[PDB]
């Protein structure tokens, strides 16, 4: 998953 | 959550109230205890409680129930060089009439969604939602303009000649207003609908962009390789290598390698999303033939 | 009276209307330098395409070309070539058959590639006639080794696809011609414009397509070599 | 004003040499590459070979090339050529040609019908 | 073709070395000073207010 | 016979020089010496146009000083307004390469042409609501490179088959040819009073011919390369010439001699366009190395430079009344400057 989410 | 946690405990105090060697099985509704053990206090013969030697303490032993019982500053210094250069990138552009082609808008654009995203993140790093559904716009956004500008130079090759100015309008819709359709739904669903599918209705619509960029890449690369290869064999073959390693940046082909790791409170993710604006603002705007040549006859002019 | 400026105002709006309408068409349309010689069958191609100037238009997959012949005008065309730098492509035709006249072709072509205003337009080279080249090398008293002693140390290169049933001879003959071109076109020419030769000869139901795809690489070209990728 | 003064040519005996001399004038020589050309009798022009600016880039017509070697003297502002075996084919007059631009890798329509910056030219004949 | 030609060609330079010329030092004298009396009006040489410039 | 005849061409070729060496006392290096430098020009835009497809080729000024022609090469003459940078008429040509236009002093036609070999004129004040063409000008062999009016009917033409031609549009035939020129014929110059012009082709010379009776009263040569573009000094009685040789050479009608010569070590690139100013002191030349130099005509000093194009520099005008020089380039952007 992207990072921030 | 936290959150939750405390409202069984409370829920567990109301009914304490209601109600108002001794072992009790370690309480159900706190998660992290063990709930195969047990708590123990003492009964006095006189009916008290227990108490702790020279103290008002009540003894208690809760040793079963608790038998299971840098990185922010990396991904700050990095979004704020990438800021740094892409604030004088966009600017430096803007002020040149000679190079305001479509080829150059979209890269404007491109560079103005990394700072917006940069910042989103950088402020954020009903009142606090708006570093909470505002940056997940603002992080959607530059996936789907990652997208979109991958999208042009893949409209240009595989559309053969193709019309780059007569369909500009619809790639601005598709970039900063197309994550209005999921954000939007989303941010509905999570204020009014419900204030695992908690996360899948944003990231999904984001992973679509990564993926099909990822497919787009290799259409380019193998479009470039062959084209070179129909023109030295040996030295456009390291040619390919330069200018493939030059795309890398522009596509976000990185974002891939972890595309389905599942985490939450845990990276090469805030090592390469520090730089990716970094990149895109030396290479295709810093360090171009064209830009170079505009500053130095700029310079000369005055 | 200030009446009359918004009238002149108002009539900008109305001839700048036209002139967008004008940039789509100008920008749709490709432009092509067709040169060659009196006995090269330059005509003899424009047949074909049936879709002291000649403009030839032809209509290829909703994709409109101007191919341009210049006949009326002098030999000197120092001054007049300069006019054709905006074109997309030069279409340039040579009697492949003819050797006296060869080497002339070779200067000709020459002349384009290293002209300042030229250096930036890819070349299309077209080899007409080359059915009548292949006649005439079977007599073997016509031999390419008198107007070029290079010729006879020159074997077939291995990217080569002949016809089915063709003698080998002619193959080393019609790839030299070929080859001799290029040798000044990859000598002098780096990223900005490529030489795009080509066999054709009068039976061929052809080089509307061919041409297409050639003119499709060049624009495409364009816009990799705008973001350093060649 | 712009001349080309030609020199040399005439009667020699089939395979013998000939040296041609271009006195050039009314510009500076070093600035300009040069170029030969001859006409045959009933024919069209040839081009048959050219100098750069510094005079290092030679090439010929091909059919020509070993039997002819072309020089120029910067010094003295004069263009050489000397054959070494001349064959009955290379009957013609030998014009002494300039290029148009000062800073060139092209010239233009040199072996032109009516060009104007040609010499006069030298008829060489070969004959007993 | 050369004969027909060459008698016209030498005609045409014959009647033009006949020209009456005139010293090069009065050829030059005589621009230099139509050249400064009409210099004091161009507004080219003299930078010229933007008051009566049109092109502001 | 032609043995002797080109010995008296000898006789006579250097007989010519001999009369100018007799003439030449001295040169203008020496008699402008005592006279101050103008100094700097600081020449800036004023007024960018911006409308043309493609490369403009050429334009025009009228004797309003106002309305100014351009062609560029995609079929388009647009007539522009230099006081409101508007366009008054945009005229569709039938062939899309056109290298030349001309504004008529009474401003009722404008002419124009190019690789069609016709000087096509076009009637700006007609009844009906678009632009027609007034007279197809068909005959030449060769490409027309310039054409230029010297009243309402009559109109010179130069081309690439080496010959200049008058033409009378009420019947559309010309009435006198120009031939002399060995290479084609690429600029025009005609005088104040329109009684005499000067025509440069690529043959590095210049020759004036006369518009009643058609012969090259005199010859100049001078230049090593192609001629490429003449105005004639406001006197009307001497010209500056710029070639492909990077230099421009002042050329006396009465002297008939290079006065003086406009070389600087630095310039290497061809010279597109020259004209005066209405003084004459500065001769703006345009280059081809994407800027125009101006040239002390009398200092033989690099006075100013106007760099505003990416592109040549392809035709040059200065407005007659003097006001203000405009640069036409290959960008497609008339720069006008004051």
């Amino acid at each position: 998953s992207v990072s921030e989410i | 959550t936290k959150e939750e946690q405390i409202f069984l405990l409370h829920r567990a105090q109301a009914q304490c109230e209601k109600r108002l060697v001794v072992a009790v099985p370690c309480p159900d509704y706190i998660y992290d205890f063990n709930h195969k053990g047990h708590a123990y206090r003492r009964c006095d013969r006189n009916g008290s409680w227990e108490l702790v030697p020279g103290h008002n303490r009540t003894w208690a032993n809760y040793s079963e129930c608790v038998k299971f019982l840098r990185l922010g500053m990396i991904y700050t210094v990095g979004y704020s060089v990438s800021l740094a250069s892409l604030t004088v990138a966009v600017l430096i552009l803007a002020y040149f009439r000679r190079l305001h082609c479509t080829r150059n808008y979209i890269h404007m654009h491109l560079f103005l969604s990394f700072m917006l995203r940069a910042v989103s993140i950088f402020v954020k790093d009903a009142g606090c939602r708006v570093a909470v559904t505002f940056f997940l716009y603002f992080l959607a956004t530059n996936y789907y303009w990652i997208l979109v500008e991958g999208l042009y130079l893949h409209s240009l090759i595989f559309m053969a000649f193709f019309s780059e100015k007569k369909y500009l309008w619809g790639f601005t819709v598709f970039g900063w207003g197309l994550p209005a359709v999921f954000v939007a739904v989303w941010v509905s669903v999570r204020a009014t609908l419900a204030n695992g599918n908690k996360k899948w209705i944003i990231q999904v619509p984001i992973l679509a962009s990564i993926v099909l960029n990822f497919i787009l890449f290799i259409n380019i690369v193998r479009v470039l390789a062959t084209k070179l290869r129909e023109t030295d064999t040996r030295q456009q073959y390291r040619k390919l290598l330069k200018s493939t390693l030059v795309l890398m940046p522009l596509f976000g082909v990185h974002y891939i390698v972890f595309m389905a790791t599942p985490y939450t409170e845990v990276h090469y993710e805030m090592l390469f999303n520090s730089f990716q604006g970094f990149f895109v603002a030396i290479i295709y705007c810093f360090c171009n033939g064209e830009v170079q040549a505009e500053i130095k006859k700029s310079w000369s002019r005055w | 009276q200030r009446n009359e400026e918004k009238a002149q105002r108002e009539a900008n709006k109305k001839i700048e209307k036209q002139l967008q309408k004008d940039k789509q068409v100008y920008r749709a349309t490709h432009r092509l330098l067709l040169l060659g010689a009196d006995n090269s069958g330059k005509s003899t191609i424009v047949k074909q395409m049936r879709i002291g100037i000649f403009e030839t238009k032809f209509q290829v997959d909703k994709v409109n070309f101007h191919m341009f012949d210049v006949g009326g005008q002098r030999d000197e065309r120092r001054k007049w070539i300069q006019c054709f730098n905006d074109v997309t492509a030069i279409i340039f035709v040579v009697d492949s058959s003819d050797y006296n006249r060869l080497q002339e072709a070779l200067n000709l072509f020459k002349s384009i590639w290293n002209n300042r205003w030229l250096r930036t337009i890819s070349v299309i080279l077209f080899l007409n006639k080359q059915d009548l080249l292949a006649e005439k090398v079977l007599a073997g008293k016509s031999k390419i080794e008198d107007y070029f002693p290079e010729f006879a140390r020159y074997t077939t290169p291995e990217d080569a696809t002949p016809e089915p049933g063709e003698d080998p001879r002619v193959t080393r003959a019609k790839y030299f011609i070929r080859d001799e071109f290029l040798r000044i076109s990859t000598a002098s020419g780096d990223g900005r414009h490529y030489c795009y030769p080509h066999f054709t000869c009068a039976v061929d139901t052809e080089n509307a397509r061919r041409i297409f795809n050639d003119c499709r690489d060049i624009i495409q070209r364009m816009h990799l070599r705008q973001y350093e990728l060649l | 004003q712009v001349q080309l003064q030609e020199s040399g040519g005439g009667l020699v005996q089939p395979g013998g040499s000939l040296r041609l001399s271009c006195a050039a004038s009314g510009f500076t020589f070093s600035n300009y590459k040069m170029n030969w050309v001859r006409q045959a009798p009933g024919k069209g022009l040839e081009w048959v070979s050219d100098i750069s600016q510094s005079g290092a880039s030679i090439s010929y017509t091909g059919s020509v090339k070993g039997r002819f070697t072309i020089s120029r003297d910067n010094a003295k502002n004069t263009l050489y050529l000397q054959m070494n075996s001349l064959k009955p084919e290379d009957t013609a007059v030998y014009y002494c040609a300039r290029c148009p631009a000062p800073f060139t890798r092209d010239c233009f329509d040199v072996t032109s019908t009516t060009y104007a910056y040609r010499g006069q030219g030298t008829q060489v004949t070969v004959s007993s | 073709a050369s004969i027909a030609q060459a008698r016209k060609l030498v005609e045409q330079l014959k009647m033009e070395a006949n020209i009456d010329r005139i010293k090069v030092s009065k050829a030059a004298a005589d621009l230099m000073a139509y050249c400064e009396a009409h210099a004091k009006e161009d507004p080219l040489l003299t930078p010229v207010p933007a008051s009566e410039n049109p092109f502001r | 016979e032609l043995d002797q005849l080109r010995q008296e061409a000898e006789q006579l070729k250097n007989q010519i020089r001999d009369a100018r060496k007799a003439c030449a006392d001295a040169t203008l290096s020496q008699i402008t010496n005592n006279i101050d430098p103008v100094g700097r020009i600081q020449m800036r835009t004023r007024r960018t146009l911006r409308g043309h497809l493609a490369k403009i080729y050429a334009m025009h000024w009228g004797t309003d000083s106002r309305l100014l022609v351009s062609a560029s090469q995609d079929g388009k003459l647009i007539i522009w307004d230099s006081y409101t940078t508007n366009k008054v008429h945009a005229i569709p040509l039938r062939s899309s390469w056109v290298m030349t236009c001309a504004y008529a002093p009474s401003g009722n036609y404008v002419a124009c042409g190019g690789l069609d070999n016709i000087c096509s004129i076009y009637n700006l004040k007609t009844r009906e609501g678009n632009v027609r063409v007034s007279r197809e000008l068909a005959g030449h062999t060769g490409y027309l490179s310039c054409c230029r009016f010297l009243d309402d009917n009559q109109i010179v033409t130069s081309s690439g088959d080496t010959t200049c031609a008058l033409w009378d549009i009420e019947t559309g035939q010309q009435t006198t040819t120009f031939t002399g020129h060995t290479g084609d014929v690429m600029s025009l110059s005609l005088a104040p009073d329109t009684r005499l012009f000067v025509s440069g082709a690529c043959d590095a010379s210049a020759k004036l011919w006369d518009v009643r009776e058609g012969m090259c009263r005199q010859t100049f040569t001078g230049h090593e390369s192609d001629i490429n573009a003449i105005c004639f000094f406001p006197n009307g009685n001497a010209f500056a010439t710029g070639s492909d040789d990077a230099t421009c050479r002042l050329f006396d009608l009465r002297a008939d001699q290079e006065l003086m010569t406009y070389s600087h070590d630095n310039i290497i690139c061809g010279i597109t366009s020259v004209s005066f100013s209405k003084s004459g002191r500065l001769l703006l030349a345009g280059y081809d190395d994407f800027n125009c130099n101006v040239w002390d005509a009398l200092k033989a000093d690099r006075a100013g430079v106007l760099a505003g194009h990416d592109n040549r520099v392809s035709c040059l005008g200065v407005t007659d009344d003097g006001m203000a020089v405009a640069t036409g380039s290959w960008d497609s952007f008339l720069k006008i400057w004051n």
